[PDB]
């Protein structure tokens, strides 16, 4: 079976280079091009170049041109990608795949995240109506996870409440820092007449803020 | 370069139902050798891409029959003759013919359900990040259908742009259903100058926006 296996997720400092490999297995590595290609949110699939091992003929993108490298090695049957000078329109996550006629084969992806950012853990911010609001039936909370670093976070509401009322809505990178923020619907019977607490691990940092939800103002 | 024009971004469907979509390169894509690079992916959440058709009608090893290709000149199509769930995803087709080899922009392949209207609901910055100097006013858009939604924040009536970041979840796997947060950052002292915030969504099932308000000085 042909598979092509990427190195980990990359934290990188802007400036940086990154090198990313590229194990070929279950085909003659020398016989198939490994093209690099580039996804990142909003960009589609952005081909960066290829390279035939064994023979070092190569093509690149020409605006990766200066920028990607692409080398390989026959005997380890590992192609590499460097990427110099990492800013942050290089964070994506970067496949490699086998390609002859078409991309046949494609590597798990390699994500590459470039921030100057230490390791943050998230500001956690209840979402409550308060503004002298009468609730519905059903009342939407939510808690706001900000400005963390890396990814990711899991956020938790009760431990048990994805029953499911729950919406996660993936990260945003800003400014190499992340925030995202997660909604939950109760019965306006239930809250704030019960607790509802989101619970928020960031794992990167060894840190879980619970936060328990309440009337920001007069309800 | 060769642009690979897809159309439509969305396809909504029922599994069963028939699916094309139509790839409109930028130039024809018959190599000197005769062959036609023109090749189809899909890539779902999670997971990278997959070639499903390559040299413009032949089906990949592994890839479902109900999958075929046609086309040729500029027009080339992905067929789909009942879609399954397994077949959900963004698709992409791809010219392999000229250097840089280049993707469509992606067809979302999703689930068509009744036009939901979003539940709105506005958040004031809380108290705890007011204490910080920041201020995040957050509207989470719930539940909708389909995902196209505008979101459109107003600081006393006058259009805020800047400082808005929106996160959409992906289909909702029950209910089929989009979610959006809509996040509006500023400072405390940009935040505490004004009184009246406003996110307003517009979408499908409504010929003028969902207004969701509060005035800072009620809250
Ligand atoms: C074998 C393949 N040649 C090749 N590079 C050659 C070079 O530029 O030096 N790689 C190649 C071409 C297309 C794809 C596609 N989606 C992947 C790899 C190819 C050659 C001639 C026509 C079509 C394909």
């Amino acid at each position: 079976r042909v598979q092509l296996l990427e190195s980990g997720a990359e934290l990188m400092k802007p400036g940086a280079s990154v090198q990313i490999s590229c194990k070929a297995t279950g085909y003659t590595f020398s016989e198939y091009w490994i093209e690099w290609v580039k996804e990142r949110p909003g960009h589609g699939l952005e081909w960066i170049g290829e390279i035939l091992p064994g023979s070092g003929r190569t093509n690149y993108r020409e605006k990766f041109k200066g920028k990607a490298t692409f080398t390989a090695d026959t005997s380890s049957n590992t192609a590499y990608m460097q990427l110099s000078s990492l800013t942050s329109e290089d964070s994506a996550v970067y496949y490699c795949t086998r390609g002859y006629s078409s991309m046949d084969y494609w590597g798990q992806g390699t994500s590459v995240t470039v921030s100057a950012a230490k390791t943050t853990p998230p500001s956690v911010y209840p979402l409550a109506p308060g503004c002298g609001d009468t609730t519905g039936s059903s009342v939407t909370l939510g808690c706001l996870v900000k400005g963390y670093f890396p990814e990711s976070v899991t956020v938790t509401w009760n431990s048990g409440s994805l029953s499911s009322s729950v919406h996660t809505f993936p990260a945003l990178l800003q400014s190499g820092l992340y925030t995202m923020s997660s909604s939950v619907t109760v019965p306006s019977s239930t809250w704030p007449s019960q607790t509802v607490t989101c619970s928020v691990a960031h794992p990167a940092s060894s840190t879980t803020v619970d936060k328990k939800l309440e009337p920001s103002g007069p309800i | 370069e060769l642009v690979m024009t897809q159309s439509p971004l969305s396809l909504p469907v029922s599994l069963g139902d028939q699916a094309s979509i139509s790839c409109r390169p930028s130039q024809s894509l018959v190599h000197s050798n005769g062959n036609t690079y023109l090749h189809w992916y899909l890539q779902k959440p999670g997971q990278s891409p997959k070639l499903l058709i390559y040299r413009v009608s032949n089906r990949f090893s592994g890839v479902p029959d109900r999958f075929s290709g046609s086309g040729s000149g500029t027009a080339f199509t992905l067929k789909i003759s009942r879609v399954e769930a397994e077949d959900l995803g963004v698709y992409f087709c791809s010219q392999g013919t000229h250097v840089p080899y280049t993707f469509g922009g992606g067809t979302k392949l999703e689930l068509k359900r009744a036009d939901a209207a979003p539940t709105v609901s506005i958040f004031p910055p809380s108290s705890e990040q007011l204490t910080s100097g920041g201020a995040s006013v957050v509207c989470f858009l719930n539940n909708f259908y389909p995902k196209d939604i505008n979101v459109k924040w107003k600081i006393d009536g006058s259009e805020r742009q800047n400082g808005v970041l929106n996160s959409w979840t992906d289909q909702d796997s029950k209910d089929s259903t989009y979610s959006m947060s809509s996040t509006l950052t500023l400072t405390k002292d940009e935040y505490e100058r004004h009184n009246s915030y406003t996110c307003e969504a517009t979408h499908k099932t409504s010929t003028s926006p969902i207004v969701k308000s509060f005035n800072r000085n009620e809250c």
